[PDB]
């Protein structure tokens, strides 16, 4: 194939203004020190860092710094700043295709929140949908799992994550389980199970069909 | 083969005047490094390669050489 | 003032085709390899294809071999992209990206040095739907005085969809999610704000969904 693979890592990462940041990029084979990071902002065209494997762009601040050579590369922020946070790629360019690594996202480290849980029945107009809201929790990782009559739900869920916050760092996710009119029906009780390391045990939120 | 060698060096020197590619000569997977010089000058060296090894490598370079000026 | 302006980007349907073109300023674009590169919404960033300065080589990757076509007009100093037999997963941002790397030079650089802000390329069979807007009824039923009450955006297509509350008087504690797409083809996305519960039996929350392409302005009226 001859085509290189970048491996990224961690894929996320949480840290305060004023820590270290090391960022991590794998090689599936050597690429010598052609290797370039990117930092990209949200909703931001990429803007390249540092082009040799070590070499900063002109422009670029002096607290990034990368290293390594062959299939094992860093990329380091001495004193990470508030305008550090964003999601960084490495890019090979030893031979084509050009590849990137899959990135790495930092954000801002908190204190774990847990979330305010709420379900919304549903309210048609052929069928409608039902809503599990996660209010303002950190950190990110949440399991929701939907139970219509003590039943485990499956493929008929899908979830959605808002960025962290700019106000409090924190996080809100909505889970929207879709049904027709006839199966929503045919059941009494819909439950929400929502689990997250800031609850100290599993918080279930339910309804019965008709308010 | 020899073409085969041609393609991935060609493909190496497009974005970076230095490069390494791997080339399965004759049952071994040869480490190659590849470089060209702002003349247009290419070197290919492999390093723990058989004398028959190396002789294919200069084959490859001779003739990568050739279409560079021409 | 070295920059790359991408257009031809917009809703194409599957099978279909769709031709992107790139004008480069401020910089000899005879001496660069220039390249396209996509990113999917939400996802990483995927070279597509490059072109050396003579067109004496061109690269496409696996996922676009056969169906993509590259090249360049150096006397207008215009880069082009030719898709076809579009697929969705096609959808994506493409940049046009000059690469620093020029052979024969004295002082080499390296990595993509050049971005355009991209044109959006989205690939579906959807035909333009007003969102319909449900409610989410704040139930009398706790969260420390704390209520939750929202509206639920469903069926639309395509991006984007604004949501105001009360004519953009609320708007501390309302979290608008990033719409989802459904297998319907169509978007989904829903806007939720907490509310103190006494404010439940006498303030009035709407919801002020407006899609343009659709030419919908919807209000509604969220009430236990």
């Amino acid at each position: 194939t001859g085509e290189i693979v970048m491996t990224s890592s961690p894929a996320t990462l949480s840290v305060s203004p004023g820590e270290r940041v090391t960022l991590f990029c794998r090689a599936s084979q050597s690429v010598i020190s052609n290797l370039a990071w990117y930092q990209q902002k949200s909703g931001q065209a990429p803007r390249l860092l540092i082009y040799g494997a070590s070499t900063r762009a002109t422009g670029i601040p002096s607290r990034f710094s990368g290293s390594g050579s062959g299939t094992e590369f860093t990329l380091t922020i001495s004193s990470l700043q508030s305008e550090d946070f964003a999601v960084y790629f490495c890019q090979q360019y030893n031979n084509w295709p050009l590849t990137f690594g899959g990135g790495t996202q930092v954000n801002v480290q908190r204190t774990v929140a847990a979330p305010s849980v709420f379900i919304f029945p549903p309210s048609d107009s052929g069928t409608a949908s039902v809503v599990c809201l996660l209010n303002n929790f950190y950190p990110r990782e949440a399991k929701v799992q939907w139970k219509v009559d003590n039943a485990l739900q499956s493929g008929n869920s899908q979830e959605s994550v808002t960025e962290q916050d700019s106000k409090d760092s924190t996080y809100s996710l909505s889970s929207t389980l879709t049904l027709s009119k006839a199966d929503y029906e045919k059941h009494k009780v819909y439950a929400c199970e929502v689990t997250h390391q800031g609850l100290s045990s599993p918080v279930t939120k339910s309804f019965n069909r008709g308010e | 083969t020899e073409e085969e060698i041609i393609e991935k060096v060609k493909s190496a020197l497009l974005s970076t005047n230095k490069a390494v590619i791997s080339v399965e000569l004759k049952g071994r997977t040869i480490p190659l490094y590849v470089e060209i010089t702002k003349e247009g000058k290419l070197h290919l060296t492999a390093e723990g390669a058989t004398e028959e090894e190396k002789e294919i490598i200069k084959e490859a370079q001779k003739a990568f050489q050739e279409e560079i000026e021409h | 003032e070295v920059q790359l302006v991408e257009s031809g980007g917009g809703l194409v349907q599957p099978r279909r085709s769709l031709r992107l073109s790139c004008a480069a300023s401020g910089f000899t674009f005879d001496d660069y390899t220039i390249h396209w590169v996509r990113q999917a919404p939400g996802k990483g960033l995927e070279w597509v294809s490059g072109i050396t300065w003579n067109s004496g080589y061109i690269g496409y990757a696996d996922s676009v071999k056969g169906r993509f076509t590259i090249s360049r007009d150096n006397a207008r100093n215009s880069l082009y992209l030719q898709m076809n037999s579009l697929r969705a997963e096609d959808t994506a941002l493409y940049y046009c990206v000059r690469d620093a790397y020029v052979s024969g030079s004295d002082y080499y650089y390296y990595g993509l040095d050049v971005w355009g802000r991209g044109t959006l390329v989205t690939v579906s069979s959807a035909s333009t739907k007003g969102p319909s807007v449900f409610p989410l009824a704040p139930s009398s039923k706790t969260s420390g005085g704390t209520a939750a009450l929202g509206c639920l955006v469903k069926d639309y297509f395509p991006e984007p969809v604004t949501v105001s509350w009360n004519s953009g008087a609320l708007t501390s504690g309302v979290h608008t999610f990033p719409a989802v797409l459904q297998s319907s083809g169509l978007y989904s996305l829903s806007s939720v704000v907490t509310v103190p519960s006494s404010s439940l039996g006498t303030q009035t929350y709407i919801c002020n969904v407006n899609h343009k392409p659709s030419n919908t302005k919807v209000d509604k009226k969220v009430e236990p």
